[PDB]
């Protein structure tokens, strides 16, 4: 049910390219919240593997990589 | 035709520094006016 | 200023008391949180005043207080005490 | 230090580390010359 | 001996020791004196003494010198507006007397049995009456409700600045709602016959008419009305319906029209803020609240104050008019609610409710019936039910936690519409 | 729904009392989704002290690590909300063990000296997540 | 997708901010607290940490301005157009001249947004920062 | 004094003004009281305010009106007073002052005072 949406919702913000500013507004901290709780939930995967690497690599993103 | 009728109708605070100033400034007038009596 | 009145003894009164905003409230705080009016006492034979109970009905502002002084009386009836307010033009504040 | 901070987490609690190894930065004075000491180690120091 | 007393002298503690006498000792002299000179008149602690050394403190330093060297219009315009005058006068003329023959023909019937127990039955109705629901609204409290003619939808308003329709009988969600142009809404009102159009006086001095659409929640600005500099406090129609009046800040509340958007007349005479008007049933004056403390009547179609009426020591908030016509009530932060008999002239004048505690809010008269309720809403958190003739205090009501703003009662008085500061609007039975 | 009123009611509520331990319970409980992240550590603090700090502000924020994250964090809370003690600190803890396993068989005597189908009870609680 | 939509039509939904920071910039910022109210809601001590990337214990960090926190302002361009000796002063003296500006764009009326106010907060930043690095007049023996 | 800025409001006349300020530096003693407009929005974000005290004459006003909108939403009582200096004197600050923001201490001994002055003005809000 993600790409759905974020597919739907990158597709809307692209049409466009006023109104839809309130919805960025409700928007961002959910966006923030979700990216948390997937990022601890890769820790959670992790604390049997390699338990140091969240401390070590901070952001979201370059930890998810240097999973891949 | 319309009526613009007419209508009808302190202290002061100072600071901890500004207690010091005055109180030591009043404290030394009055010592060295001792001081001068005395001499 | 102010008065105070009631009905005969043991009939139900209305005090009102006008002034300067600070002992306005410490005599609220008077009649109601300090003196206990449910409290039973023995008069000169024990009376039980348990049902007996204090309540503010408003507090505001006036043009004038007509009041002179701050006086207690007993009215029989419920007619000349509203006379007896009458004098003040207060009549109103009376509630039945 | 990036290479001691690990040689000493390995002979020592973390805490001990980070702080020996914080330490080393500080910044460093003679009169008017000031440098924060990011390189090499100060000797100054009583564990060095 | 001089060399001796030169020292003496030229040392500033006896330099001021010497002018310290001089100066007067009393209270009311030595704080009048610093008042003048512009200094502050009482610092945090002092004792009269200090406050003296103050004084010779002060003309020292300055080295200023003693104590002694110290010490109605009337404004043609508008023809146009001169039409619609005439057109008051026959209507408001007309509509008086009818109103007036029908009174003459209620005193005719007496039976006071049949009265008295009407009054009884309306009594204990409003003595029954408790909440049946409450809601929400926006995060600001809600500043403004109002029913319809039809009694069948609710308009609320609120510190937002966004109005929303609601239904009446049910509360559940709402029809649509719409957040205006404007900040913050002091009042709305609805038009008094087709129920197609509003009318928001808001803190931008911007009247918004309002084009109710069917159940569609795509309400239409008709127009939007300008000239209030300040923020408009209240705003209501006249009772025939083509004009609209408006009072707001500036001392001026304004007599408009609907269908122009014109603006007719321009009133002024509140020393300050004109916090609420009312306009007579029969349409013939308008009743004018303030926060000085100021009840004015005004002729419209004579453009003339008739009565000033001062019963309130504290600003006017709400003035209401009875149905019956010859009635008026206002209230006010002072807690007191004054009835004025406009007819009897002389000596009834004012009959005053103490009201509430914790100022007044809204006070309402009750629609059908003539008018006898009347429902006042404070900040004392309770809402009171009064008769028209004993005035004597009835009912009040307890289902608010916070303070309430604004309230309206229904034409056949079968529920009680409340918003506050609670942000959730209540329904009484 | 709409715990933007609920902020609200709980400051109305929470000034008069204000120190009841229960109106910190909701007020920690609304910086969930309560979207902000900057005040929770404040509150959880003010919410430590104001309240004499009691075992049901403390599990709620044991609880408040464990649904989002540091499952060896809300230890050191719920632990520390048990030296305290009475059953509701015991099913977060058996959960935050769940996650970190092997340690649970040790601490069932703890229960039942704490002290019927309460054993029940809790595997009924365990089978939650 | 979002910080790169608002950093192009951010110059009229916040003209101040994006004035003295520029819109790079305030666009990272207002995507951050998701809003101009909820951006104008923040004190100025808690807006210098924005950018920090996060703290570890085995980061080595003492910078040679004294700056403990960098930001997405740290990198702007009123701070490091000048000596670094003065950047720990400069955070401090523009954090609190960015959240005024903020706190300007939440009351500016949607329909007309307006400067002036960031002219005269770019002039007091500019000259004061001149002035610390002015150093002092020389000293008779 | 000069034109009182329409956008400030409510502006407490001087007989409450004397009895705010009068509060606080009463509190200021007591150190329950935060100073600054960046040091109120502190205490209205974290919900131990008591009301938010302003100075009407602030220029420009545009900086302080969002403290408003905060202690709407907080449900906080807020006046503006007539002149930031007396503002900043009454704080034991020597230099102005544009807000200001007593804290919550049930304890304390100023509460009665406090809730007097909420009381009054709570009444100006309308």
């Amino acid at each position: 049910q993600i790409l759905p949406k974020i597919v739907d919702l990158k597709r809307i913000l692209q049409q466009q390219e006023i109104k839809l500013l309130p919805f960025f507004n409700e928007i961002i901290p959910l966006i923030k919240s979700n990216i948390k709780l997937m990022h601890n939930f890769l820790i959670s995967l992790y604390s049997r593997r390699f338990p140091e690497l969240s401390s070590l690599i901070p952001s979201p993103l370059q930890y998810s990589k240097v999973i891949s | 035709v319309a009526h613009p009728l007419p209508e009808k109708i302190i202290k002061a605070y100072l600071t901890q520094h500004e207690r010091k100033r005055l109180r030591r400034n009043r404290r030394k007038m009055a010592r060295e006016a001792r001081e001068i009596k005395i001499k | 200023k102010g008065l105070c009145l009631r009905i005969r003894d043991d009939g139900p009164g209305i005090i009102i008391v006008v002034g300067n905003e600070k002992s306005c409230k410490f005599y609220e705080n008077l009649v109601m949180k300090r003196i206990k009016w449910n409290e039973d006492f023995e008069l000169h034979i024990k009376m039980d005043m348990h049902n007996n109970s204090i309540s503010k009905t408003w507090e505001g502002y006036l043009q004038d207080c007509k009041f002179k002084g701050w006086f207690m009386k007993v009215c029989n009836d419920q007619d000349s005490l509203l006379r007896t307010l009458g004098q003040f033009d207060s009549e109103h504040f009376y509630s039945p | 230090f990036t290479l001691l901070n690990r040689l000493l987490r390995l002979i020592v609690d973390p805490n001990i580390a980070d702080y020996i190894t914080a330490k080393n930065n500080v910044v460093i004075n003679f009169k008017d010359m000031s440098h924060v000491n990011k390189y090499g180690l100060i000797r100054g120091l009583k564990f060095a | 001996n001089e060399s001796t007393a030169d020292i003496l002298k030229q040392l500033p503690h006896e330099r001021l020791q010497a002018v310290l006498e001089k100066i007067p000792e009393e209270d009311l002299e030595v704080r009048r004196l610093l008042s003048i000179l512009k200094k502050p008149e009482v610092v945090e602690n002092e004792d009269v003494q200090q406050r003296r050394i103050r004084l010779a403190e002060i003309l020292m330093v300055d080295e200023i010198d003693l104590e002694n060297i110290n010490n109605d219009f009337f404004t043609p315009a508008t023809s146009e507006l001169i039409f619609a005058r005439r057109f008051l006068i026959n209507y408001s003329l007309e509509r008086s007397r009818k109103r007036l023959q029908k009174e003459m023909e209620r005193h005719q019937k007496f039976n006071t049995r049949q009265e008295l127990l009407s009054r009884r039955t309306e009594l204990q109705r409003m003595a029954n009456l408790e909440l049946a629901g409450s809601q929400l609204v926006s995060t600001k409290p809600i500043s403004a409700v109002s029913l319809s003619t039809d009694d069948m939808v609710v308009a609320t308003g609120s510190w937002a600045g966004d109005l929303q329709v609601l239904n009446s009988q049910t509360l559940q969600p709402l029809t649509q709602k719409l957040d205006s142009h404007v900040g913050k809404i002091g009042a709305i009102d609805w038009h008094p016959d087709s129920n197609n159009q509003m009318i928001s006086c808001a803190e931008d001095g911007l009247i918004k008419n309002f084009q109710y659409s069917n159940e569609e929640g795509g309400l239409r600005l008709l127009g939007d009305l300008v000239g209030h500099e300040r923020r408009i406090s209240d705003v209501k129609y006249h009772p025939s319906g083509k004009f609209i009046g408006s009072a707001s800040h500036d001392m001026t509340w304004r007599l408009w029209d609907a269908s122009t958007h014109q603006e007719l007349l321009l009133q002024e005479g509140h020393d300050k803020g004109v916090f609420s008007l009312s306009f007579q049933c029969d349409g013939s004056l308008v009743c004018s609240g303030g926060m000085d403390s100021l009840s004015m009547l005004w002729d419209i179609r004579s453009g003339s104050k008739v009565m000033t009426l001062a019963g309130h020591s504290k600003p006017i908030y709400t003035v209401a008019w009875s149905p019956n016509g010859y009635q008026v009530a206002t209230g006010g932060g002072d807690g007191i609610i004054n009835v004025w008999d406009i007819r009897k002239r002389d000596e009834g004048q004012l009959n005053q409710i103490l009201a509430h505690r914790n100022i007044v809010t809204q006070v309402r008269f009750s629609k059908e019936d003539g008018g006898k309720k009347l429902v006042s809403c404070g900040y004392d958190n309770l809402i009171n039910v009064y008769s028209s003739d004993t005035w004597l205090k009835m009912g009040s009501l307890a289902g608010h936690t916070d303070k309430i703003i604004s309230l309206d009662i229904s034409n056949n008085s079968h529920f009680l519409v409340s918003g506050g500061w609670d942000r959730s609007i209540k329904l009484w039975n | 729904g709409n715990l933007d009123q609920a902020e609200l009611l709980v400051t109305q509520a929470l000034q008069k009392f204000p120190s009841n331990a229960l109106l910190w319970v909701e007020q920690i409980k609304l910086f969930k989704h309560g979207n902000k992240s900057s005040l929770k550590k404040t509150i959880f603090q003010d919410a430590l002290r104001r309240t004499q700090n009691d075992h049901r502000v403390l599990l709620e924020i044991g609880v408040s690590f464990y649904a989002e994250a540091q499952y060896e964090t809300s230890l050191k809370w719920l632990e520390r909300a048990l030296k305290k003690c009475y059953g509701d600190t015991w099913v977060w803890l058996f959960r935050t063990y769940a996650r970190l396993g092997k340690d649970t068989v040790d601490l069932y005597n703890m229960f039942d000296q704490c002290e019927c189908t309460p054993r029940e009870i809790l595997l009924r609680l365990m089978n939650d997540k | 997708d979002i910080g790169q939509y608002i950093a192009s039509k951010i110059s009229i939904i916040a003209p101040n901010v994006c004035f003295l920071v520029g819109p790079e910039i305030a666009a990272q910022l207002i995507a951050h607290a998701g809003g101009v109210l909820e951006f104008s809601r923040i004190p100025s001590c808690n807006i210098a940490s924005i950018g920090k990337n996060k703290h570890l214990s085995h980061e080595l960090h003492t910078l040679e301005s004294g700056v403990r926190q960098e930001g997405y302002l740290f990198a702007s361009d009123m701070i490091q157009k000048f000596p670094v000796s003065v950047h720990k002063q400069m955070l401090r003296m523009l954090c609190a001249k960015v959240s005024l500006a903020a706190r300007v764009d939440a009351g500016q009326k949607n329909g007309d947004r307006n400067t002036v106010l960031a002219h005269k907060w770019k002039a007091e930043l500019s000259k004061k920062a001149r002035k610390l690095s002015e150093a002092p007049s020389i000293s008779e023996t | 004094m000069s034109a009182p800025n329409p956008k400030a409001f409510p502006l407490a006349d001087a007989a409450l003004t004397q009895q705010i300020l009068d509060v606080v530096q009463q509190a200021a003693n007591l150190r329950q009281l935060k100073k600054g407009a960046n040091e109120a929005t502190k205490t209205l974000n974290r919900g131990i305010s008591e009301f938010i005290i302003m100075a009407a004459d602030c220029e420009p006003i545009e900086i302080l009106l969002h403290l408003p909108l905060l202690c709407e939403d907080k449900n906080v009582p807020y006046v503006f007073v007539p002149s930031r200096v007396a503002l900043g004197r009454a704080c034991g600050v020597s230099r102005p002052v544009i807000a200001a923001s007593i804290t919550t201490n049930d304890a304390s001994a100023i509460k009665t005072q406090i809730y007097a002055v909420k009381d009054k003005i709570e009444t100006l809000l309308i």
